[PDB]
RNA sequence: GGUACACGAAAAACCUUACCUAGACUUGACAUCCUUGGCAAAGUUAUGGAAACAUAAUGCCGAGUGACAGGUGGUGCAUGGUUGUCGUCAGCUCGUGUCGUGAGAUGUUGGGUUAAGUCCCGCAACGAGCGCAACCCUUAUCGUUAGUUACAUUGUCUAGCGAGACUGCUAAUGCAAAUUGGAGGAAGGAAGGGAUGACGUCAAAUCAUCAUGCCCCUUAUGUCUAGGGCUGCAAACGUGCUACAAUGGCCAAUACAAACAGUCGCCAGCUUGUAAAAGUGAGCAAAUCUGUAAAGUUGGUCUCAGUUCGGAUUGAGGGCUGCAAUUCGUCCUCAUGAAGUCGGAAUCACUAGUAAUCGCGAAUCAGCUAUGUCGCGGUGAAUACGUUCUCG
């Protein structure tokens, strides 16, 4: 086992003002280069200005608020044919996974290039339609089908 | 005089044994000779080499020795020749090697 | 399989026995498999001499061999009559050129060495004497003498096969885990008629407080 | 009235001056920009975020000479530097620089590539 | 490739196969050093080159010309895998 | 037959490529250290008995 | 098996080399002792030879003599030494004493406290040893001695010394160790890391480093030499590299390290060369001179497909080392472009400057598809809720 671990802490961006942008720039990152991320995700906001006219930062909040989960899924089995138990998770790891699921959804689509397709991502996850949505949706249908396990577990 | 610009450079595989040396040829040189700028530190040329430990495969446990190189300085403004009679009794050890201009 | 005792504490609190330099590794080689050669001969040929150590100075074409012994005598021989000739064997081995200048000193209180004391181990062992009176024996002698613990471990053919019957001996403080220690470290090759007896000693002489460097 | 600091983040070294000017500060380091210096990111924006919790660049010139490490070490080093340089000019500033946690040498540097792993902490692979 | 004086013999082998080529032209002569190439003149003889056991003739044509002598000569044989 | 390297190695050869480097106790024509003449287990060996004038343990 | 598989071996065209074929040699290639002396020792050129070599000649060394020399021949189930794993895991024991007829137990147990048998309270136990701890090195801050070959819109900097950090102070709670909190402070409660690895286990590995008893060989299992083979080939596994593309392909401008190394070498600059390179020719025994960082930024083209990705395979022409590149080196240019559009059961690595990833240096070595290894710096993450399961 272990003791609790502490997390270091994750600046905020001083130029649109949210640190969860930072986790955006962060987890959209690759081979631990944050300027090419950097000028992906800019890109991405200017064309958020371009189509759709509106505050980036609004639709950015927007879409983690419905890409955001509201139960998770935890395993807890006894024996074979293993069974699920749904727990509940802090808003901390719940728009970490949000995050994740844009940046994983967005690399998963037509319009090859980066800057339209995680866009488009970012416009579906405001707009709630199948690109993650239905993921985060589905996630949440397990859950509360077998709350019984749920009401009852450690 | 007849020989400005003694640049005596001294170099050893020991760092105490070289201070003690620069120690004694700055204080025998504080007598006759004067205007000579204090000692010179140098980058201590180094190198590691590294050796398996077993007689056999066993490879995933090597060591590795390293025999560092200590480097100072030295540049006298003037001979003073009578300061070179006084230098020719210096007998300096081994350990430290010396390199004149 | 733990490290030699002798080379951690060795050159940050044990001065080196070979000080010399020569031009970048074109015969560095050469003088270091020349002077061990001078080692070895002085600690084989001559048993009788009790040589601790050897130290080589070599600086362009000189050479000066300091030895410390517990009997300088054996080595100077009688009417200075080995000391030529073991000087004689130094030079056909080291050259002509290069100037010798030998010097022999006796060592004070010799037994707190463990290099002698596993030479003597080495003597009583392949003399068919029964191992352990003669560890008890040595041991005692060498405490006695004002030192701190020792270690004595002997592998080999104790006087038969099925090896793994091995002895090791402890008597007291000596802390392999303490870099300020000022321990000593031997081995000899106890030619037993039976194959090979290695035999190592460790010696404890106090506390090497304030040394701030090498000697 | 010249203004001193130093900053050692990453291998790299940068010793800074700073003077009270006419103008908000005239940016200038190495002699040159550094926006054409150093892309134009948060790295960019990373040193005047300790003047942001002070007076944010109202007059205070930027001579800063940079050697060593790549440039994010650099703008650590310079950082260090400035934070320095303002302790300096003013006492009255340990409060709230030391509460943000923008001074004390994070120290964070590339490790030694110990033998056995191939980078210092990656073990070759598992085979049974 | 030597890229000077490219076609390389070792020097040796020169002056027997030109006292034979002037000699009635003998064919069977014992060489061991695949190391040459052969030169122009080469054309016209048999040689039984070395390959670590024996020894196997060939016979030189102006059919191709630059080609190393030894390569002529295999030395290390086929699978001649067993069923299992 | 290991003498005989040796004796063959010590000799002068016929080509400039025909030597090469070995350890001058022994005879172990791997890992030896031209720096040192010296294989690398002997190499060890003398440095834990120390007759290599600089000789520490890394720490670096 | 973990603890073997980019291992011995930090470099096999000849040697290396221990194997095979062939050529030759025999107190022998090499060593001592016995007897006898004092001038050749090597290397060089014809000569037959592929070459050991027989020649003929130039310029410490010899001649007869047995113990024998020699063995990479065997026995790690005789071994010394060395090393791996458990494992940097916290464990292993001893002296006196007591209990038990006895093996044995009591210390080492009980409570809190930690990474720790770390410490302290209770205790028929009192103490002690190995280990752990701290003493070492190294990075993180400041002060000083010094100033070049650094630096010099200058005190950076390097390397010596010293200070600093010692639960030091405060708050709580505890008997006390100690725990947590706060202030100061660069760092605060083993600061990051290295060096250091107990008794022993696995008859673990190594007789092929070395030494090594015993056995075996000796006009041969020893010696020298030429060629080959250690690089094969129906197949399988292991560790790596390139990828399978627009986070990208290509083109032009473009700046940013650190460490290490180098006078038979690094190679500046210049000329020729589509290029491998070739030539000229400084400086550099070196903080001087040299060994152009790549990622990155800007601009442009490419527009999603076995492709303007991908590079094997194959053919040719050049280059370099080396006497020499067919087994059996490598680089450059031209020519074609396999397969692969993310991969089955299953698995591995990692808690930060780490992973990933970008390059740079060194070693053995003249040459090395070392993509290996050993090191240096650039950019630069997520998460640890928690121990139910799993591994030990
Ligand atoms: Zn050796």
């Amino acid at each position: 086992r272990k003791n609790r671990a502490p997390k270091r802490t994750v600046l905020p961006d001083p130029v649109f003002n949210n640190t969860l942008v930072t986790r955006i720039i962060n987890v959209i990152m690759e081979d631990g280069k944050k300027g090419l991320a950097q000028r992906i995700l800019y890109g991405a906001f200017d064309l958020i200005e371009q189509r759709t006219k509106e505050k980036p930062l609004t639709v950015f909040e927007r879409a983690v608020g419905n890409v955001m989960p509201r139960l998770e899924l935890r395993v807890r089995r006894i024996a074979g044919s293993n069974y699920q138990v749904p727990t509940e998770v802090p808003q901390d790891r719940k728009i970490a996974l949000a995050l994740r699921w844009i940046a994983m959804f967005a690399r998963k689509r037509h319009e090859k290039t980066m800057l339209e397709k995680i866009a488009n991502e970012i416009i579906d996850a405001s707009n709630n339609t199948g690109a993650a949505i239905k993921k985060k949706d589905d996630t949440h249908k397990m859950a509360e089908a077998n709350k019984a396990f749920a009401h009852m577990r450690w | 005089v007849k020989y400005p610009e003694l640049k005596i450079k001294l170099e050893s595989y020991d760092s105490t044994l070289l201070d003690l040396t620069t120690k004694k040829i700055v204080e025998v040189v504080k007598g006759v000779d004067v205007k000579i700028k204090g000692p010179l530190p140098l980058p201590t040329k180094k190198e590691v080499i590294t050796i398996i430990r077993s007689p056999h495969v066993d490879k995933a446990s090597r060591e590795q020795f390293e025999k560092n190189r200590h480097k100072r300085l030295m540049i006298l403004v003037d001979v003073n020749q009578g300061a070179i009679d006084s230098l020719k009794r210096i007998k300096i050890p081994v350990g430290v090697t010396l390199r004149f201009s | 399989q733990k490290v030699n005792s002798n080379g951690l504490r060795f050159g940050i609190n044990k001065n080196w026995i070979s000080r010399w330099t020569a031009n970048s590794h074109a015969q560095t080689a050469k003088w270091l498999i020349e002077d061990e050669k001078i080692r070895n001969l002085f600690f084989v040929n001559y048993r009788n001499a009790q040589v601790s150590n050897v130290e080589i100075e070599r600086t362009q074409a000189t050479v000066d061999v300091f030895v410390y012994a517990a009997q300088p005598a054996f080595l100077i021989g009688s009417e200075n009559k080995n000391i030529q000739k073991i000087t004689k064997q130094i030079k056909q081995i080291i050259g002509r050129t290069t100037n010798l200048d030998l010097t022999i000193n006796e060592i004070g209180s010799p037994m707190l060495s463990a290099r002698i004391i596993a030479r003597d181990l080495a003597n009583a062992i392949e003399a068919r004497v029964p191992l352990r009176t003669a560890m008890r024996q040595s041991l005692i002698k060498v405490l006695k003498a004002g030192a701190n613990g020792i270690k004595v471990l002997v592998s080999g053919r104790l006087n038969g096969a099925e090896i793994a019957r091995d002895k090791m001996y402890i008597e007291g403080n000596m802390p392999l885990s303490t870099l300020r220690a000022d321990i000593d470290y031997a081995l000899e090759k106890a030619q037993t008629t039976y194959g090979v007896i290695g035999v190592k000693v460790w010696i404890n002489r106090g506390m090497i407080y304030t040394k701030g460097l090498n000697r | 009235q010249s203004y001193y600091g130093l900053g050692r983040r990453k291998s790299s070294s940068a010793k800074v001056y700073l003077t009270p000017t006419q103008d908000k500060g005239k940016i200038t380091v190495n002699r040159r920009d550094p926006s054409e210096y150093f892309p134009n990111k948060l790295v960019i924006q990373d040193m005047e975020q300790p003047l942001d919790l002070t007076d944010l660049k109202k007059n205070f010139d930027i001579n800063v000479v940079v050697k060593g490490g790549g440039f994010t070490g650099q703008a650590g080093a310079i950082r260090l530097g400035i934070v320095r340089a303002l302790l300096q000019f003013n006492p009255e500033l340990k409060k709230i620089l030391k509460s943000k946690k923008l001074t004390t040498r994070d120290k964070r540097v590339k490790e030694r590539k110990k033998f056995g792993l191939y980078g210092a902490r990656r073990a070759p692979q598992f085979t049974k | 490739r030597s890229a000077k004086k490219g076609a390389f013999v070792d020097a040796h082998l020169l002056k027997k196969v030109i006292d034979m080529n002037k000699q009635e032209k003998k064919r069977p002569i014992k060489t061991w050093s695949r190391r040459s190439t052969i030169f122009p003149e080469f054309v016209g003889n048999t040689f039984a080159v070395h390959n670590g056991k024996t020894f196997i003739n060939v016979y030189v044509t102006d059919d191709m010309v630059g080609h190393k002598l030894g390569e002529f000569s295999p030395t290390r044989n086929f699978k001649q895998h067993t069923a299992n | 037959a290991k003498k005989s390297l040796k004796v063959k190695q010590t000799r002068i050869p016929k080509f400039a490529v025909r030597a090469y480097t070995r350890c001058q106790r022994c005879g172990r024509a791997r890992a030896v250290l031209s720096h040192f003449g010296v294989c690398r287990l002997c190499f060890r060996e003398l440095a834990y008995a120390g007759a290599i004038p600089g000789v520490k343990k890394a720490s670096w």
